Protein backbone atom coordinates (compact mmCIF):
# COMPACT_ATOMS: atom_id res chain seq x y z
CA UNK A 1 0.00 0.00 0.00
CA UNK A 2 0.99 3.79 -0.73
CA UNK A 3 1.34 5.68 2.25
CA UNK A 4 1.52 9.48 3.10
CA UNK A 5 4.40 11.13 5.17
CA UNK A 6 1.20 12.83 7.73
CA UNK A 7 -2.01 12.82 8.72
CA UNK A 8 -2.50 16.46 8.13
CA UNK A 9 -0.70 19.11 6.13
CA UNK A 10 -0.61 22.90 6.54
CA UNK A 11 -0.34 24.89 3.25
CA UNK A 12 1.82 28.18 4.60
CA UNK A 13 -0.02 30.82 2.68
CA UNK A 14 2.67 32.81 2.05
CA UNK A 15 4.50 30.36 -0.34
CA UNK A 16 2.75 29.25 -3.68
CA UNK A 17 3.20 25.46 -3.23
CA UNK A 18 4.84 22.05 -0.43
CA UNK A 19 5.55 18.78 -1.20
CA UNK A 20 4.08 15.60 0.49
CA UNK A 21 6.23 12.58 0.35
CA UNK A 22 4.35 9.65 -0.64
CA UNK A 23 6.03 5.48 -0.71
CA UNK A 24 4.85 2.40 -1.55
CA UNK A 25 5.55 -0.05 0.78
CA UNK A 26 4.72 -3.25 -0.69
CA UNK A 27 7.54 -5.50 -1.46
CA UNK A 28 6.41 -7.25 -4.57
CA UNK A 29 4.16 -5.00 -7.15
CA UNK A 30 4.04 -1.77 -8.58
CA UNK A 31 1.51 0.70 -7.84
CA UNK A 32 -0.63 3.68 -9.33
CA UNK A 33 -1.03 6.73 -6.78
CA UNK A 34 -3.80 8.85 -7.15
CA UNK A 35 -3.91 12.00 -5.76
CA UNK A 36 -6.81 14.87 -5.79
CA UNK A 37 -8.26 17.76 -3.46
CA UNK A 38 -11.41 18.24 -2.02
CA UNK A 39 -13.12 21.78 -0.31
CA UNK A 40 -14.15 21.14 3.32
CA UNK A 41 -17.21 19.53 2.15
CA UNK A 42 -15.32 16.65 0.89
CA UNK A 43 -16.24 17.71 -2.74
CA UNK A 44 -13.63 16.92 -5.34
CA UNK A 45 -12.20 20.04 -6.66
CA UNK A 46 -10.15 19.85 -10.00
CA UNK A 47 -9.89 23.53 -10.79
CA UNK A 48 -8.65 25.28 -7.74
CA UNK A 49 -8.00 27.67 -5.29
CA UNK A 50 -5.20 24.29 -4.63
CA UNK A 51 -4.17 21.96 -7.12
CA UNK A 52 -2.42 18.40 -6.35
CA UNK A 53 -0.28 17.21 -9.42
CA UNK A 54 0.98 14.31 -10.60
CA UNK A 55 -2.88 13.28 -10.82
CA UNK A 56 -1.41 9.85 -11.31
CA UNK A 57 2.02 8.15 -11.01
CA UNK A 58 3.80 5.18 -10.75
CA UNK A 59 5.81 3.27 -7.70
CA UNK A 60 8.04 0.95 -7.65
CA UNK A 61 8.01 -1.57 -4.66
CA UNK A 62 9.53 0.49 -1.92
CA UNK A 63 9.71 3.26 -3.64
CA UNK A 64 9.20 6.79 -3.18
CA UNK A 65 8.33 10.02 -4.61
CA UNK A 66 6.29 13.06 -3.55
CA UNK A 67 2.88 15.02 -4.37
CA UNK A 68 2.99 19.00 -5.00
CA UNK A 69 0.28 21.21 -3.75
CA UNK A 70 -0.15 24.24 -4.74
CA UNK A 71 -2.33 27.25 -4.99
CA UNK A 72 -3.96 29.51 -8.10
CA UNK A 73 -4.63 33.07 -8.08
CA UNK A 74 -7.90 32.54 -7.11
CA UNK A 75 -6.59 31.54 -3.68
CA UNK A 76 -6.26 35.62 -2.43
CA UNK A 77 -10.14 35.44 -2.36
CA UNK A 78 -9.89 33.43 0.87
CA UNK A 79 -10.50 34.87 3.51
CA UNK A 80 -7.44 35.94 5.22
CA UNK A 81 -7.91 36.00 8.80
CA UNK A 82 -8.59 32.43 9.03
CA UNK A 83 -7.69 29.22 7.99
CA UNK A 84 -10.14 27.44 4.92
CA UNK A 85 -10.23 23.86 5.30
CA UNK A 86 -9.70 21.49 2.22
CA UNK A 87 -8.70 17.49 2.34
CA UNK A 88 -5.99 15.72 0.35
CA UNK A 89 -6.69 12.50 -1.34
CA UNK A 90 -4.04 9.68 -2.29
CA UNK A 91 -5.91 6.39 -3.91
CA UNK A 92 -3.90 3.27 -4.74
CA UNK A 93 -4.57 1.82 -7.89
CA UNK A 94 -3.49 -1.78 -7.38
CA UNK A 95 -1.91 -4.04 -9.91
CA UNK A 96 -4.96 -6.77 -11.61
CA UNK A 97 -5.35 -9.93 -9.34
CA UNK A 98 -4.24 -13.09 -12.09
CA UNK A 99 -6.59 -15.07 -9.96
CA UNK A 100 -10.24 -13.62 -11.43
CA UNK A 101 -13.82 -14.13 -8.90
CA UNK A 102 -11.72 -11.73 -6.65
CA UNK A 103 -12.98 -8.56 -4.85
CA UNK A 104 -9.83 -5.86 -4.84
CA UNK A 105 -9.50 -3.21 -2.29
CA UNK A 106 -8.05 -0.27 -3.31
CA UNK A 107 -6.73 1.23 -0.48
CA UNK A 108 -7.11 5.50 0.07
CA UNK A 109 -5.95 7.98 2.60
CA UNK A 110 -7.48 10.92 3.42
CA UNK A 111 -6.42 14.26 5.63
CA UNK A 112 -7.04 17.67 6.55
CA UNK A 113 -5.74 20.11 4.41
CA UNK A 114 -5.31 23.71 6.56
CA UNK A 115 -4.74 26.79 3.99
CA UNK A 116 -3.15 28.95 6.37
CA UNK A 117 -2.81 32.58 5.05
CA UNK A 118 -0.10 34.54 5.36
CA UNK A 119 -1.64 37.22 7.85
CA UNK A 120 -1.92 34.50 10.36
CA UNK A 121 1.47 32.34 9.85
CA UNK A 122 2.26 30.89 13.39
CA UNK A 123 5.88 30.59 14.58
CA UNK A 124 7.41 27.49 14.93
CA UNK A 125 6.98 27.03 18.94
CA UNK A 126 3.87 28.88 18.86
CA UNK A 127 0.85 27.02 21.03
CA UNK A 128 -2.76 28.57 20.27
CA UNK A 129 -4.44 25.80 21.40
CA UNK A 130 -4.03 26.81 25.33
CA UNK A 131 -6.53 29.55 24.54
CA UNK A 132 -8.59 27.31 24.41
CA UNK A 133 -11.72 27.95 27.12
CA UNK A 134 -13.92 25.29 28.73
CA UNK A 135 -17.42 25.99 30.03
CA UNK A 136 -19.15 23.20 32.00
CA UNK A 137 -22.58 22.40 31.28
CA UNK A 138 -24.90 19.55 31.67
CA UNK A 139 -23.52 16.67 30.52
CA UNK A 140 -20.10 17.91 29.82
CA UNK A 141 -18.54 20.78 28.07
CA UNK A 142 -18.97 24.05 25.71
CA UNK A 143 -15.72 23.80 24.24
CA UNK A 144 -14.85 27.67 22.70
CA UNK A 145 -12.07 28.00 20.32
CA UNK A 146 -11.65 31.81 19.87
CA UNK A 147 -8.29 31.70 17.47
CA UNK A 148 -7.87 31.58 13.73
CA UNK A 149 -7.19 28.25 13.35
CA UNK A 150 -8.71 25.05 13.40
CA UNK A 151 -8.91 23.01 16.62
CA UNK A 152 -9.23 18.69 16.51
CA UNK A 153 -10.20 17.66 20.39
CA UNK A 154 -8.71 13.63 20.23
CA UNK A 155 -9.71 13.86 24.80
CA UNK A 156 -10.87 15.41 27.46
CA UNK A 157 -10.67 13.51 30.82
CA UNK A 158 -9.78 14.30 34.70
CA UNK A 159 -6.14 13.67 34.59
CA UNK A 160 -3.51 13.58 32.06
CA UNK A 161 -4.08 9.90 31.04
CA UNK A 162 -7.79 10.09 30.66
CA UNK A 163 -7.36 12.86 28.13
CA UNK A 164 -5.00 11.13 26.06
CA UNK A 165 -6.61 7.66 26.64
CA UNK A 166 -10.23 7.55 28.01
CA UNK A 167 -12.84 7.33 25.33
CA UNK A 168 -13.62 10.19 23.32
CA UNK A 169 -15.83 11.03 19.78
CA UNK A 170 -13.44 13.35 18.25
CA UNK A 171 -14.42 17.02 17.01
CA UNK A 172 -12.42 19.62 15.48
CA UNK A 173 -13.42 23.05 16.03
CA UNK A 174 -13.39 25.60 13.48
CA UNK A 175 -11.85 28.92 13.70
CA UNK A 176 -13.73 31.58 16.12
CA UNK A 177 -16.42 29.00 16.98
CA UNK A 178 -17.70 26.77 19.74
CA UNK A 179 -19.65 23.52 20.29
CA UNK A 180 -20.57 21.24 23.25
CA UNK A 181 -19.23 17.53 23.91
CA UNK A 182 -20.31 15.00 26.10
CA UNK A 183 -17.85 14.38 29.44
CA UNK A 184 -18.44 13.55 33.00
CA UNK A 185 -17.50 17.12 35.59
CA UNK A 186 -13.50 17.57 36.26
CA UNK A 187 -12.05 19.10 39.01
CA UNK A 188 -8.82 20.15 36.80
CA UNK A 189 -9.73 19.67 33.03
CA UNK A 190 -7.05 17.69 30.76
CA UNK A 191 -7.65 18.30 26.88
CA UNK A 192 -5.60 16.56 24.25
CA UNK A 193 -5.60 17.40 20.90
CA UNK A 194 -3.29 17.04 17.41
CA UNK A 195 -1.02 19.66 16.56
CA UNK A 196 0.38 20.57 12.86
CA UNK A 197 2.64 17.35 13.55
CA UNK A 198 0.37 15.11 14.43
CA UNK A 199 1.49 14.79 17.72
CA UNK A 200 -1.18 14.98 20.63
CA UNK A 201 -0.27 17.50 23.32
CA UNK A 202 -2.15 17.32 26.32
CA UNK A 203 -3.33 21.03 28.12
CA UNK A 204 -4.13 20.89 31.93
CA UNK A 205 -6.64 23.85 32.71
CA UNK A 206 -7.72 24.97 35.95
CA UNK A 207 -11.29 26.41 36.89
CA UNK A 208 -12.90 29.39 37.78
CA UNK A 209 -16.95 28.42 38.61
CA UNK A 210 -17.89 26.85 35.07
CA UNK A 211 -15.42 28.67 33.17
CA UNK A 212 -11.68 26.71 32.90
CA UNK A 213 -8.85 28.23 31.04
CA UNK A 214 -5.50 26.75 30.52
CA UNK A 215 -2.99 26.77 33.62
CA UNK B 1 10.46 11.80 10.81
CA UNK B 2 9.07 15.22 12.34
CA UNK B 3 5.39 14.47 10.97
CA UNK B 4 3.74 11.40 13.03
CA UNK B 5 2.88 9.16 10.01
CA UNK B 6 -0.37 7.43 9.12
CA UNK B 7 -1.64 3.57 10.17
CA UNK B 8 0.13 1.12 8.30
CA UNK B 9 -2.73 -1.10 6.20
CA UNK B 10 -2.06 -4.73 6.99
CA UNK B 11 1.08 -4.61 6.46
CA UNK B 12 1.46 -2.62 3.06
CA UNK B 13 0.22 -5.75 1.58
CA UNK B 14 -2.31 -5.96 -1.06
CA UNK B 15 -5.87 -6.86 0.14
CA UNK B 16 -8.17 -9.20 -2.38
CA UNK B 17 -10.75 -11.29 -1.27
CA UNK B 18 -11.18 -14.26 -3.21
CA UNK B 19 -13.61 -16.12 -3.59
CA UNK B 20 -12.17 -19.46 -5.36
CA UNK B 21 -13.49 -21.40 -8.15
CA UNK B 22 -17.57 -20.86 -7.78
CA UNK B 23 -20.18 -20.51 -10.43
CA UNK B 24 -21.93 -17.08 -10.29
CA UNK B 25 -25.30 -19.26 -9.63
CA UNK B 26 -25.36 -19.13 -5.69
CA UNK B 27 -28.54 -18.42 -3.47
CA UNK B 28 -26.65 -15.00 -2.59
CA UNK B 29 -28.41 -15.50 1.03
CA UNK B 30 -25.71 -17.86 2.56
CA UNK B 31 -22.84 -18.68 0.18
CA UNK B 32 -19.23 -17.75 -0.13
CA UNK B 33 -19.00 -15.63 2.63
CA UNK B 34 -15.93 -14.99 2.25
CA UNK B 35 -14.70 -12.80 5.69
CA UNK B 36 -11.48 -10.65 5.66
CA UNK B 37 -9.82 -9.24 8.69
CA UNK B 38 -7.42 -6.42 7.68
CA UNK B 39 -4.32 -5.26 10.32
CA UNK B 40 -4.49 -1.20 11.51
CA UNK B 41 -0.93 -0.69 13.35
CA UNK B 42 -0.62 2.94 14.08
CA UNK B 43 2.26 5.44 15.16
CA UNK B 44 0.13 6.67 18.28
CA UNK B 45 -7.45 6.11 16.90
CA UNK B 46 -8.79 8.79 15.48
CA UNK B 47 -9.58 7.48 12.14
CA UNK B 48 -12.73 6.37 9.90
CA UNK B 49 -13.60 4.12 7.45
CA UNK B 50 -15.70 4.52 4.41
CA UNK B 51 -16.17 2.28 1.35
CA UNK B 52 -17.39 3.38 -2.32
CA UNK B 53 -17.77 1.81 -5.68
CA UNK B 54 -20.09 0.82 -8.38
CA UNK B 55 -22.84 -0.09 -7.26
CA UNK B 56 -26.10 -2.54 -9.32
CA UNK B 57 -29.43 -0.88 -9.50
CA UNK B 58 -31.85 -1.31 -7.03
CA UNK B 59 -32.89 -1.03 -3.40
CA UNK B 60 -29.34 -2.54 -2.16
CA UNK B 61 -26.97 -0.34 -0.18
CA UNK B 62 -23.90 -2.65 0.09
CA UNK B 63 -23.73 -4.35 -3.10
CA UNK B 64 -20.57 -3.61 -5.25
CA UNK B 65 -21.32 -4.10 -8.96
CA UNK B 66 -19.01 -6.72 -10.64
CA UNK B 67 -17.94 -7.49 -14.32
CA UNK B 68 -21.28 -9.85 -14.87
CA UNK B 69 -24.78 -8.41 -15.07
CA UNK B 70 -27.03 -9.04 -12.19
CA UNK B 71 -24.22 -10.35 -10.47
CA UNK B 72 -22.79 -8.64 -7.38
CA UNK B 73 -21.05 -8.52 -3.91
CA UNK B 74 -22.62 -7.23 -1.16
CA UNK B 75 -20.73 -6.23 2.25
CA UNK B 76 -20.73 -6.77 5.76
CA UNK B 77 -19.34 -5.44 9.00
CA UNK B 78 -17.46 -8.38 10.84
CA UNK B 79 -17.60 -11.61 10.67
CA UNK B 80 -21.21 -12.43 9.35
CA UNK B 81 -23.73 -11.86 7.22
CA UNK B 82 -25.78 -10.44 10.11
CA UNK B 83 -25.21 -6.48 10.35
CA UNK B 84 -24.56 -4.36 6.64
CA UNK B 85 -21.82 -2.41 5.17
CA UNK B 86 -23.06 0.26 3.37
CA UNK B 87 -21.20 1.75 0.32
CA UNK B 88 -2.93 -1.97 17.09
CA UNK B 89 -6.73 -2.62 15.73
CA UNK B 90 -8.16 -4.70 13.10
CA UNK B 91 -11.16 -4.47 10.45
CA UNK B 92 -13.14 -7.23 9.79
CA UNK B 93 -15.95 -7.40 6.60
CA UNK B 94 -17.71 -9.73 5.11
CA UNK B 95 -18.02 -10.44 1.35
CA UNK B 96 -20.78 -12.94 -0.30
CA UNK B 97 -21.80 -13.18 -4.00
CA UNK B 98 -25.27 -11.83 -4.78
CA UNK B 99 -27.01 -12.06 -8.16
CA UNK B 100 -30.10 -9.64 -8.34
CA UNK B 101 -32.10 -11.65 -11.53
CA UNK B 102 -32.96 -14.94 -12.25
CA UNK B 103 -31.69 -16.66 -15.97
CA UNK B 104 -28.59 -16.67 -17.42
CA UNK B 105 -25.39 -14.56 -16.65
CA UNK B 106 -23.23 -13.14 -19.48
CA UNK B 107 -19.95 -15.00 -17.61
CA UNK B 108 -18.09 -17.60 -15.39
CA UNK B 109 -15.71 -15.36 -14.06
CA UNK B 110 -15.95 -12.12 -11.89
CA UNK B 111 -14.02 -9.49 -10.54
CA UNK B 112 -14.70 -6.05 -9.17
CA UNK B 113 -13.07 -3.08 -6.78
CA UNK B 114 -14.16 -1.19 -4.20
CA UNK B 115 -11.94 1.73 -1.94
CA UNK B 116 -11.32 1.74 1.38
CA UNK B 117 -10.52 4.80 2.36
CA UNK B 118 -8.66 5.79 5.87
CA UNK B 119 -9.90 9.22 6.87
CA UNK B 120 -7.60 10.82 9.79
CA UNK B 121 -8.91 13.30 12.02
Amino acid sequence: AVSLDRTRAVFDGSEKSMTLDISNDNKQLPYLAQAWIENENQEKIITGPVIATPPVQRLEPGAKSMVRLSTTPDISKLPQDRESLFYFNLREIPPRSEKANVLQIALQTKIKLFYRPAAIKTRPNEVWQDQLILNKVSGGYRIENPTPYYVTVIGLGGSEKQAEEGEFETVMLSPRSEQTVKSANYNTPYLSYINDYGGRPVLSFICNGSRCSVK
Amino acid sequence: NVYIPPCTINNGQNIVVDFGNINPEHVDNSRGEVTKTISISCPYGSLWIKVTGNTMGGGQNNVLATNITHFGIALYQGKGMSTPLTLRSTFTFTSVPFRNGSGILNGGDFRTTASMSMIYN
